RNA sequence: CCGGCCGGGAACUCAAAGGAGACUGCCAGUGAUAAACUGGAGGAAGGUGGGGAUGACGUCAAGUCAUCAUGGCCCUUACGACCAGGGCUACACACGUGCUACAAUGGCGCAUACAAAGAGAAGCGACCUCGCGAGAGCAAGCGGACCUCAUAAAGUGCGUCGUAGUCCGGAUUGGAGUCUGCAACUCGACUCCAUGAAGUCGGAAUCGCUAGUAAUCGUGGAUCAGAAUGCCACGGUGAAUAC
């Protein structure tokens, strides 16, 4: 889906494991009741210097086969339509038609 | 009896009689009675003047009818003449908490006029 | 020594043991009067016993799990009739003549996609 | 930053920019695209210009406007 | 319906008197499907009905019902530019379950305080042959005579 | 003293693995507890049927996860040696806790 | 230390594998002696027992070129690509689907019974302490019939409110806050104090429902850093009526 947008997702993935797996102290460690001098004020100020790509806030979590932004399913990683196209054919193991 | 502005309602439970004061609701009315040593079930009519006397001064610790309306009007006037967003919304008589005005907001706009 | 019945009315399964003796009923380590309280829940337990008029003859030990008030109370009425089914044999025809033997299989049904609650459709306006 | 536990917020680019201004006082209006930043009492007497989407409008600072975020004083959508 | 004829369900008797007629009364009076409070009103008004006037509690009910059962009711059929309401006799099974609906509905318009006080007052009124339930019964009877030329 | 719990997407396949494991335990000579069926987990999904509107028409799926447990009690030195990679089945999870 | 708490038992509820069962099978009557129909016994179940999945040839050249692919047509220093801010939330009005109510078969306060299904690893988060509260701190347990979400609510027992725009109603607004999140003004959710609007059963008209159904009360899940009165699913109480 509009290959331009697909390239954004992996650019934001690359900058997500690059920083916010290690540069998380500023938003987690230096946030609580400790030395209350400007070092906390440095932590708040320094967190913006990192690029806009934060870990959770800028991941649309789109489908893996078409890159459809909506209708995502976290378990299968496909949209609501590819799941029925990676179908009842038998691609997905143990997933049959439900009737209770 | 007679409290800061006026306490008309006798024949009502004291905890719910002071709620007729512009600034005393239910959690404060409960607090004031306990602070003054008066229970809640006791009716205001049964209260001898040895009790209401302490009630006319307890309310002086909370801003009430005599000044509360002046502050709120002053509070609104500060935003209205400031020129900020919430002043503009007050100026036009529209919702100020940022909600739908497309269909609802009859309470703020007014009665349905074509 | 003991005789048994299950009862399974509306998602509440019981288990009843019937002991010859006087008339006393203990359910889930509580007395009959205090566990239910509802007049339609402490007579429906009694209904099988009063019909056969034993009432004061049997000592009952009871544990009930799951369900609600009338579901459990109905379940017990089933188990008691099943308990009475065991240690007497000629009583079936009269007991079945007043119910108490049919399981009463009526459960809550699905919600169904497209339906608002379980069978109620949303309001349909043509235009 | 919408909590006392975290502290009042201003952007780094705005924070360093205003510091240079007060070093020389009032000057030409400051053009900024920041609307999410609170207003600090160190820039009272300036005429900073916020960007509402199409143009930069100058907002005059005053002691009263010291707790409101910058974007409050730039109507983003026009009406009648 | 139109194809399948069918019988009626079985009603469990009330826990205090064992009469199915009052077992339906707690069903008609019940709203939101909570028999607990529905039966709480019925016996409360039934008790104060016995002490006020008449004897027993299951007997003062049946005397009251005699003065609200309609013998004949009008069913309307569409013919031409208007409709004619043709009277027809009412079977007994409908008759009982119809009078009770009138009693409850008329006892929801009373000016008394709680439903316990309203229901007993109307029931006592029925045995004395007055009230708003018997007001409807006479009207249904009166309409029959007016349209008995259309029988 | 070691618990073997088996998870699979079909009951017939999970029975093939649990049947040999008691046979191997019987081959150790004695002392098997016998497989016990734990409650089954069922995830139900509801995806839309169309690329577009007609939201009211959907498809409902379900994946089951059948469970077993054998609870080996006596750990012979030949039990541990022989109970590795002898499941003879593909697509069945194995988990052994000491 | 009356807590399944401990030895202990495989009976019981339950878990999940495999079987038995219901077929107009049996009896009477009606029927063209037939198909079948009306009843009777036994049975947990009686006439396709309840529900679900399953949707014939085709109609509307119905919807989707914006899930995806593809015939043509077109832009190709652009109609492609990157970024900051804003809009998708605008409001004299109109329509549709819903939540809350307009109260006494109710409001509030205290105390207390009974569920089912389902979720969890940059996740669910006990315990204890703190804070009036949202929540904060240290922080066990569990990739799970054990650990967490998680105290179910309508109900029941006691007390008060006595028909008032009311101890009903909760919008709107001023102030004070908490949590995610680079960031909460445009435009988040939630908490504390105060204020208390319309509403006292709704014109023509019109919708759903035949049994564990309507009505009524709560819990869960998907999406999801945060953000549903919607969607999907579960159970508790439980009708009236079909001439
Ligand atoms: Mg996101
Ligand atoms: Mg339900
Ligand atoms: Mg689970
Ligand atoms: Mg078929
Ligand atoms: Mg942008
Ligand atoms: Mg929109
Ligand atoms: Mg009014
Ligand atoms: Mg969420």
């Amino acid at each position: 889906a509009k290959q331009s947008m697909k390239a954004r997702e992996v650019k934001r993935v690359a900058l997500a494991d690059k920083y916010f797996a290690k540069r998380a102290e500023l938003k987690a460690i230096i946030s609580d009741v400790n030395a209350s001098d400007e070092d906390r004020w440095n932590a708040v100020l320094k967190l913006q210097t990192l690029p806009r790509d934060s870990s959770p806030s800028r991941q649309r979590n789109r489908c893996r086969q078409t890159g459809r932004p909506h209708g995502f399913l976290r378990k299968f990683g496909l949209s609501r339509i590819k799941v029925r196209e990676a179908a009842m054919r038998g691609e997905i193991p143990g997933l049959k038609k439900a009737s209770w | 009896a007679r409290i800061a502005g006026i306490n008309i309602p006798d024949h009502k439970h004291a905890v719910i009689a002071l709620t007729s004061i512009y600034g005393v609701g239910k959690t404060r009315s409960k607090a004031i009675l306990a602070a003054a040593g008066i229970a809640e079930d006791v009716k205001i009519s049964e209260l001898s003047e040895g009790q209401i006397d302490t009630l006319r001064d307890e309310v002086a610790k909370f801003v009430v009818e005599g000044d509360l309306r002046r502050e709120i009007s002053m509070s609104i006037k500060r935003l209205m003449d400031l020129g900020c967003y919430r002043g503009l919304r007050h100026r036009r008589g529209l919702p100020v908490r940022g909600q739908r005005t497309k269909t609802n907001a009859r309470t703020r706009k007014g009665p349905r006029k074509p | 020594n003991q005789y048994y019945g299950t009862g399974r009315r509306k998602s509440s399964a019981a288990r009843v043991f019937i002991k010859p003796g006087n008339g006393k009923i203990v359910i889930n380590q509580r007395s009959l009067e205090q566990y239910f309280g509802r007049e339609t829940a402490r007579m429906v337990v009694r209904q099988p016993l009063e019909l056969v008029d034993m009432v004061e003859k049997l000592d009952l030990y009871i544990t009930v799990k799951g369900g609600g008030i009338s579901g459990q109370a109905g379940a017990i009425r089933h188990g008691i009739t099943r308990a009475l089914m065991e240690y007497d044999e000629s009583l079936r025809s009269e007991l079945r003549k007043a119910g108490f033997v049919t399981r009463d299989a009526r459960q809550v049904e699905r919600k169904k996609v497209g339906l608002r609650k379980a069978r109620r459709r949303p309001q349909f306006s043509k235009r | 930053m919408r909590s006392l536990k975290k502290g009042p917020f201003i952007d780094l680019h705005l924070l360093k920019k205003v510091e240079k201004a007060v070093e020389s006082g009032d000057k030409k209006p400051l053009r900024t695209w920041s609307r999410r930043s609170t207003i600090f009492p160190n820039m009272i007497g300036l005429t900073i210009a916020v960007h509402n989407g199409r143009q930069h409008v100058p907002v005059f600072v005053t002691d009263e406007m010291v707790g409101h975020k910058l974007g409050e004083f730039a109507p983003t959508r026009t009406y009648r | 319906p139109r194809r399948r004829v069918i019988g009626q369900r079985k009603i469990l008797p009330d826990p205090k008197f064992g009469s199915e007629l009052l077992a339906k009364f707690v069903n008609i009076l019940m709203v939101d499907g909570k028999k607990s409070t529905a039966e709480s009103i019925v016996y409360s008004a039934l008790e104060t009905l016995a002490q006020r006037s008449g004897k027993s509690e299951l007997e003062a009910f049946e005397v009251a019902l005699e003065n609200v059962r309609p013998t004949v009711e009008v069913k309307s059929r569409r013919v031409g530019g208007s409709t004619y309401q043709v009277p027809v006799e009412v079977r007994p099974v409908r008759r009982n379950a119809l009078a009770m609906r009138w009693i409850v509905e008329a006892a929801r318009k009373r000016g008394d305080k709680s439903m316990a006080l309203r229901l007993a007052n109307e029931l006592s009124d029925a045995a004395e042959n007055k009230g708003t339930a018997v007001k409807k019964r006479e009207d249904v009877h009166r309409m029959a005579e007016a349209n008995k030329a259309f029988a | 003293r070691i618990r073997i719990r088996l998870k699979a997407f079909d009951h017939r396949l999970i029975d093939q693995a649990t049947a040999e494991i008691v046979e191997t335990a019987k081959r150790t000579g004695a002392q098997v507890r016998g497989p016990i069926p734990l409650p089954t987990r069922k995830e139900r999904f509801t995806v839309l049927i169309s690329p577009h509107v007609n939201k009211d028409a959907r498809d409902q799926y379900e994946i089951r996860t059948h469970l077993r447990l054998v609870d080996i009690v006596e750990p012979t030195e030949k039990t541990v040696d022989a109970l590795m990679r002898l499941d003879l089945a593909a697509g069945v999870d194995v988990q052994i806790s000491l």
